[PDB]
RNA sequence: AAGGUAAGUAU
């Protein structure tokens, strides 16, 4: 597994885009 | 949506993934393992951010820990699910028809909240705003930006940006929206924890990068030097084409140090086993950077000098308390100076001859309890020290002592003037110390701690963690200083010099 | 509790033997 | 100087022009060829 | 299997046009006829061990030729080291991939010699000479791993498993049980044999050539073929012979000359000879549009995806 | 013109006033008061802040 | 030192004082003999004479037919050089030096 | 500038001064200040710079 | 086009390359009318305008010069060999035979660095050398 | 303890010579270096049986202004095979270092 | 004007045009440039049709 | 097949 980068197509229909993007909260 | 998008640039980035990898070294690595090149630089790795999918393999996700108790193990990627995959960049980018709608929604809860707060008597509140944070097409997270009266005096910066190809020599990929204008649109924040914690944990990746070669607990707070005292003479000094490289060439030398054990494997990079002139390295693979480096850590006989520390601690441990040990004569033999890092000890370390009788129990590890000294009774004893550097699959101390006494003692090359006795062990780059074998009796405890003080506090072993620390640019965590001066005004007196301006 | 100085083999430029002395 | 007089430099061309037929002698016979 | 084979078998009938209009010159037979050789008559199980035994001294000579005893080939053709080799030793006794071909195909012939001499000499009775003699034939790939010695050489041994596998297929169709016992050698026979044909020019070479005593330029060589005859040609109307420091700075004047093309600046040396100008002219001119040619030419395989090194774009990009 | 030959680097054989002097006017002390250290622990920035 | 004679009776390998750069073995060589050699020379010429006439002729007329195309490279310029000797003897031997 | 020069200044007593004579703390409540002295005690590596608390 | 210094008589490279002093000696073996070699010569005379205050370049031919062939196994085009200080030096750029380079350099200024690299090691006394850029890949991607 | 130094200190200009071969400094690498017509001095520090120098020899000349020429006339270049470095010789006898001690105080 | 060097970026399927100006011709080019969008932008010069539009 | 000879020093 280690060898190379597996292929996206393979594994596409696990998730969706931006299944765990959270947005940013405010500093100070 | 484009599967031949995919295909391009997981092609490519294995093209630069091999790239690295012949940069390392002139063969092909069989695993290649994937923790150099997904550890962020805050770590010590490339840190690669990939939209590919590559399952970390389970054997890579484990680690050590070297308490005074004894040795722990732990398994990050122990879930009974999927292994463990570095997540893709889709993963935690917002979709650009979710981008519109939520800019859309948020620009409209924003006018909502000038309207409502135009009648306050006040500006806006600029706080309950932080709920709609980090959203929208335009820079809303900017919205509130102090640069704002002197950013709303441009007008049109899309074209000017897309021109800059045309002013500027060098290509500007960001050329859909300036930063500070727009506002960074896409958040990755959670993606290096998502990517550090996938990996196996800070102490799983760590586990590999000879962390444990350093005894100070720099966990946090220590200090990695970019760029060394070197490269600040080389920029002064106008240095040629071959100087210019050989700088440059710095940093490469620097991780590649640093990734030392995952980098040196078995697994990795098959082939003929080598070892290097006059120490127990032993490397799979020319990779001249690792020979270089290592050649300069263990420059000056290091070796045989912490061999030669090691055995003196311990002969005079046992000296100092050979009262109880009913040691009568401690002595050590006419050791080759090539026998320090010999694969097998032929010639044994340390000999020490009891008054009339001693009683042995059968062999085991330290971390036993049990004892039956009834086993055998000798006159003689035997320690030996094994000096041993440890790799990143190759790093079980116990296992390897173990294994190491096993083949030694019952082995008729190696010639034991004694046969009851016990074997230590120091993994150098794991810096753990272990034996095995028969014990005085009551000296196991002695010699454990024994064994730990030493390696708390060896010379040659500070000076090898030093030489490290210098090597790797790892500079050790800043200490705080006392900026408390209550006490200090008691004690001026006590304070040999002092002066305030 | 006292240490006494500790000796030490000079195994380098030594042609009085081959193997380091005791 | 570092290069060669003139009368090297000649000798030097007669003899590529010699070996190499391809672009030098009657016929193009090979480019190792004595004689072209 | 047999889609494979039938494949292979389409290939072969594809190209099959002879161009040889050979003379008939029988090298075998004028070998035979000459004075270093004879004749006579033996038992072809004789001549396999001569065989063997003159391919053992082959091999013998090949590893030992430079005095080193660190390769020691046994009498089974099978190399090993006499102890363990130091890597400037590994280094010293290496051999190409044809010296492994040579060796994998004397081990075979070894092989297959020994099993007849010891059916020959009682031991195992002829059916299991047959069923071995298939094996061997079907699993030289198993047997000596020529995929390393030579990468096309998979192509024969697999095709092999083909056929055996329709051997066996066949043999085992029906009362006939389905364990080993297949005896059709003859199948990959005729294959080994047939790639053994088409080897043994490359093993016949390399070993003349060890029997003898001497065991980016296209467009660089264009560029030095102008400069050369042109300096040639100057040579040949200036008189060397009186003149002989002036011709090398004629030289200078041609790069001068070459690099006013580039810059596109004028280029008027009223002291040169008006014939050398346009010597110098008709050289420009011919280097210009080479130079042109090969630039969009090297230009159109980058943009095209062929893969070219940092220095050839650096200077496609300039020539651009 | 040819290039000069890169012969070994040979130090200064006295530190003067005035060689300190071109040292204090030419040097790497602004440099060095820029840190190039960086915390083993991860930094608020992304990974591509640049 | 160019344009000296070798003083012979010395041999230059030995008399350097080098070492055998032994880069690898099996590529390089490291009377009854030369009879052998000749009969052995002869034997190759004549089973390499079983097509040597034809492979010849056909590569005459290939590259014959290559010349018509494009000839050698001081052939574009072989009327030049014919009247290159035109140019007087006072002419090159004015050539500026300068570039 | 003014901060800048004083520092140069302050080293300059250090420097003057043995460097046992020199104080082994200088404790300055300035911690603005004390940054460009601790910068400024870098060129003595053997003495040390500590906050000081207590402000004189 | 060929107009460096060539050795007409094999002895005489020997006593060229014996008659050097803080100098290093690069005797290109092979022959002028090959092309790569034609190349590489080129580049030696580019090179050599711009090095020659340390850097001499010596070409021979292999035919002129058979004797040399055998002693440094010279079988193969475009070789050079940095014989340096009387002292045949290794220099290391990532490939099997690292006291021969036998291909023309792509850039010249990468040949430039080399043999800075080469002088520097040579005058420092170590016998070995490595190059800052390794060959074992041509970067052909 | 070095009656011979005290029959070289006759010559004042005394340069120190170091980053010498064992076997490359001789007397006649000495000669070849006597530029100058003015009398030098071959001796070197060598080990007192096998005789193998320690790299460092001083060459004394009573012409200063053929020591400082030769300062920088043999800097670098050295027939043998080690190249040579010069030194300006601080040698000190005892007389010299106990005048030293005694003015050490101011 | 002074000359504008011009150098070529290869983006490996076509050379792109990069102008070097002289900083002072540049910086002012610059300020006219400015001017110029703030004052149509400010009178609506240009149509909202047009494609580049800073607003999305 | 390989792309994995440390150099140095006199014997």
């Amino acid at each position: 597994p280690t060898g190379e980068v597996l292929s996206l197509v393979g594994k596409l229909e696990g998730t969706r885009m931006g299944d765990k993007a959270q947005r940013t909260k405010p500093q100070m | 949506n484009t599967q031949e998008l995919l295909d391009l640039l997981v092609k490519c980035e294995n093209k630069i993934q091999t790239r690295i990898k012949i940069g390392l070294n002139s063969k092909m690595p069989s695993r290649f393992p994937p923790v150099v090149f997904y550890t962020p630089k805050e770590l010590g790795g490339l840190g690669m951010l990939s939209m590919g999918h590559v399952l970390i393999p389970q054997s890579d996700l484990r680690w050590s820990k070297q308490t005074d108790v004894g040795i722990t193990h732990f398994r990050s990627g122990m879930s009974h699910e999927e292994d463990q995959l570095i997540p893709n960049l889709y993963r935690y980018i917002q979709p650009w028809e979710s981008e519109f709608i939520d800019s859309q929604r948020v620009w409209a809860e924003y006018a909502l909240k000038r309207q409502e707060a135009i009648a306050q008597n006040r500006r806006l509140t600029l706080e309950d705003l932080e709920d709609s944070w980090d959203r929208g097409i335009p820079r809303i997270n900017t919205l509130f930006q102090k640069d704002r009266h002197t950013l709303a005096y441009d007008k049109g910066w899309r074209v000017r940006t897309d021109f800059k190809q045309y002013q500027v020599l060098k290509q500007n990929p960001f050329w859909w929206t300036h930063q500070r204008h727009d506002g960074k649109l896409w958040n990755l924040n959670n993606y290096r924890t998502d990517m550090i914690q996938a990996l196996g944990g800070v102490e799983g990746i760590l586990e590999h990068t000879l962390f444990k070669g350093t005894y100070f607990p720099t966990w946090e707070g220590l200090f990695w030097e970019k760029a060394s005292g070197f490269e600040e003479s080389m920029k002064w000094k106008k240095l040629t084409n071959a100087q210019r490289s050989g700088l440059n060439q710095i940093p490469n030398r620097r991780f590649t140090l640093w990734w030392s054990p995952t980098i040196n494997r078995a697994n990795v990079y098959v082939g003929f086993q080598v070892q290097l002139d006059l120490t127990g390295i032993f490397m799979h693979g020319k990779i001249p950077t690792l020979k270089i480096s290592l050649i300069q850590i263990f420059r000056a006989h290091l070796w045989q000098k912490i061999h030669e520390s090691i055995v003196m601690d311990l002969c005079q441990v046992f000296d100092q308390e050979l009262d109880a040990l009913e040691i009568e004569t401690v002595q050590k033999e006419t050791i080759h100076p090539r026998k320090s890092y010999k694969m097998n000890s032929s010639c044994a370390d340390i000999l020490l001859f009891a008054s009339y009788k001693w009683n042995v129990s059968r062999p085991s590890l330290l971390a036993d309890s049990k004892d039956v000294m009834d086993s055998t009774t000798t006159q003689k004893y035997w320690i030996d020290i094994q000096l041993r550097w440890g790799d990143y699959d190759s790093h079980d101390i116990e296992r390897y002592a173990r294994a190491k006494f096993l083949d030694y003692t019952t082995d008729n090359m190696s010639i034991y003037p004694s046969p009851t006795g016990v074997l230590i062990a120091i993994d150098l780059a794991y810096n753990l110390h272990s034996a095995y074998g028969n014990w005085f009796p009551g000296s196991k405890p002695l010699i454990q701690q024994a064994m730990a003080k030493i390696m708390k506090a060896n010379p040659a072993l500070y000076v090898l963690r030093e030489r490290i620390r210098k090597g790797l640019q790892l500079y050790s965590s800043e200490p705080t200083e006392p900026y408390l001066s209550s006490q200090n005004y008691g004690e001026l007196f006590s304070n040999q010099i002092i002066w305030f301006v | 509790n006292v240490s006494q100085k500790r000796k030490y083999r000079q195994y380098m430029n030594r042609k009085g033997g081959f193997n380091r002395p005791l | 100087e570092v290069y060669a007089p003139g009368l090297d430099i000649e000798s030097s061309l007669k003899q590529l022009a010699e070996r190499r037929t391809d672009i030098f002698g009657v016929e193009e016979t090979a480019i190792g060829k004595k004689i072209g | 299997s047999y889609q494979k084979l039938l494949k292979y078998y389409v290939l072969n009938a594809l190209k099959h046009r002879p161009p040889k209009a050979q003379k008939k010159r029988y090298l075998f037979r004028s070998f035979k006829a000459t004075k270093f050789f004879q004749s006579t008559k033996l038992d072809w199980v004789e001549v396999g061990l001569q065989v063997c035994r003159q391919g053992y001294n082959m091999l013998n000579l090949l590893i030992h030729r430079k005095n080193l005893n660190y390769l020691h080939l046994d009498y089974n053709f099978n190399l090993k080291p006499v102890k363990t080799l130091t890597t400037k030793e590994r280094k010293k006794s290496r051999f190409g991939n044809a010296f492994h071909l040579c060796r994998e195909v004397l081990r075979l012939t070894k092989l297959v010699v020994d099993s007849h001499v010891q059916y020959r000499l009682g031991n195992v009775d002829a059916f299991q000479l047959a069923d071995g003699l298939q094996y061997i034939f079907a699993h030289v790939g198993q047997l000596t791993g020529m995929y390393r010695y030579k990468y096309k050489l998979m192509r024969q041994i697999r095709m092999c498993k083909d056929l055996k596998h329709l051997i066996y297929y066949r043999f085992n169709t029906g009362p006939v049980g389905k364990g080993p016992g297949c005896g059709f050698w003859a199948a990959g026979w005729r294959v080994w044999l047939f790639f053994m044909r088409g080897i043994t020019p490359l093993l016949e070479r390399w070993l003349g050539n060890l029997l003898a005593r001497q065991f980016q330029r296209v467009e660089s060589h264009f560029d030095l073929e102008l400069r050369a005859a042109v300096m040639h040609d100057i040579l040949d109307m200036m008189p060397e012979g009186i003149k002989q420091n002036k011709a090398r700075t004629i030289l200078q004047h041609l790069s001068e000359a070459w690099r006013c093309w580039k810059a596109n600046i004028p280029w008027k040396v009223p002291g040169l000879p008006t014939p050398i100008e346009n010597m110098i002219l008709r050289y420009v001119k011919a280097k210009a549009d080479w130079w042109t040619n090969t630039a969009h030419y090297n230009r159109e395989r980058i943009r095209r995806g062929a893969t070219v090194d940092k220095t050839v774009c650096k200077k496609n990009l300039g020539r651009l | 013109k040819p290039l000069p030959a890169p012969l070994d680097g040979q130090r200064k054989k006295r530190g003067g006033r005035r060689y300190r002097k071109m040292k204090e006017r030419l040097g790497l002390t602004e440099i060095r008061k820029q840190a190039n250290r960086m915390s083993f622990g991860e930094i608020e920035e992304d990974a591509y802040q640049e | 030192f160019l344009g000296m004679p070798a003083p012979l009776g010395y041999v230059p390998g030995l008399g350097r004082g080098a070492t055998g750069f032994t880069t690898r073995s099996d590529i390089g060589p490291a009377k009854d003999d030369e009879e052998a050699d000749a009969i052995y020379a002869a034997l190759d010429k004549r089973m390499d004479e079983r097509r040597k006439e034809r492979r010849e002729q056909r590569e005459k007329e290939e590259i014959e037919k290559y010349r018509m195309e494009r000839p050698k490279i001081q052939q574009q310029f072989s009327d030049l050089k014919r009247k290159l000797a035109e140019v007087t003897e006072e002419e090159w031997l004015s050539i500026p030096e300068v570039g | 500038l003014a901060k800048w020069k004083t520092a140069e200044e302050v080293a300059a007593l250090i420097r003057s001064l043995p460097v046992e004579e020199q104080p082994k703390q200088i404790i300055v409540t300035r911690k603005g200040m004390l940054d460009p002295l601790e910068v400024h005690l870098l060129d003595f590596p053997n003495i040390v710079i500590k906050g000081s608390e207590l402000q004189l | 086009s060929y107009m460096l210094p060539h050795l007409h008589n094999g002895w005489q490279v020997d006593q060229a390359i014996l008659s050097e002093e803080d100098r290093v000696v690069v005797i290109r073996f092979g022959h002028d009318w090959d092309p790569t070699c034609m190349k590489m010569d080129e580049v030696l005379y580019s090179i050599a305008e711009k090095v020659k205050n340390f850097a001499v370049i010596y070409l021979v031919d292999i035919t002129e010069v058979p004797d040399f062939n055998k002693m440094y196994e010279l079988y193969d085009p475009c070789t050079v060999m940095f014989f340096f200080r009387n002292k045949h030096i290794m220099i290391d750029l990532g490939t099997g035979n690292n006291n021969k380079i036998n291909w023309a350099m792509e850039d010249k200024q990468e040949m430039v660095d080399i043999i800075e690299t080469v002088y520097r090691g040579a005058r420092k006394g170590r016998g070995l050398v490595v190059s800052p850029k390794d060959y074992s890949t041509k970067y052909r991607y | 303890e070095d009656p011979s130094l005290l029959e070289w200190d006759a010559d004042d200009f005394r340069i120190f010579c170091g980053d010498l071969g064992n076997e490359v400094n001789d007397d006649i690498l000495a000669r070849a270096f006597s530029r100058f017509p003015s009398f030098l001095k071959a001796k070197v520090i060598r080990d007192k049986r096998t005789g193998k120098t320690k790299g460092y020899g001083f060459v004394s000349f009573k012409d200063p202004s053929d020591y400082v020429r030769a300062m920088r006339e043999m800097n670098g270049k050295y027939v043998g095979s080690r190249p040579i470095k010069l030194r300006k010789s601080m040698w000190k006898d005892r007389n010299l270092d106990v005048v030293r001690k005694k003015q050490k105080e101011k | 004007f002074k000359e504008v060097g011009i150098e070529f970026m290869d983006l490996y399927s076509h050379l792109v045009p990069v102008y070097d100006v002289e900083p002072l011709e540049k910086i002012t080019d610059a300020y006219l440039d400015q001017y110029l969008w703030y004052e149509a932008d400010k009178r609506r010069l240009f149509p909202p049709w047009i494609k580049p539009a800073d607003t999305e």
